């Protein structure tokens, strides 16, 4: 697995008060994260079926 | 000239405690008006001997 499938991480989870859309009586929070993944060389794995 | 502020508006309203907003209120006027000043003058003469 260390070379058959790679995981790509760009920016971890983050939270922030969304100034704008939030007034003196109601807050609007906004969270997010950015990541991805792909396969490496797929002659390194295998799968079992019926 | 000078200021004359007419009347403060009605701003607050005692809204319900659910809405995420206020409600607009009436404005106030200031009425920058002016005023002038007058002058007062006159004269009087004399002789010179008849005053000595």
């Amino acid at each position: 697995w260390k070379t058959a499938f790679y995981a790509v991480e760009k920016r971890p989870m983050f939270f922030e008060q969304y100034e704008g859309g939030s007034s003196a009586w109601c807050v609007k929070y906004q969270f997010g994260a950015e990541d991805g993944g792909f396969v490496g060389c797929c002659e390194h794995g295998r799968i079992l079926q019926i | 000239t000078y200021m004359k502020i007419a009347d403060y508006g009605q701003l607050g309203e005692y809204t319900c405690d659910a809405k995420c907003d206020a409600e607009f209120g009436e404005p106030g006027n200031i009425r920058h008006l002016e005023g002038k000043t007058y002058d007062y003058r006159g004269v009087f003469c004399f002789n010179r001997k008849n005053l000595q």
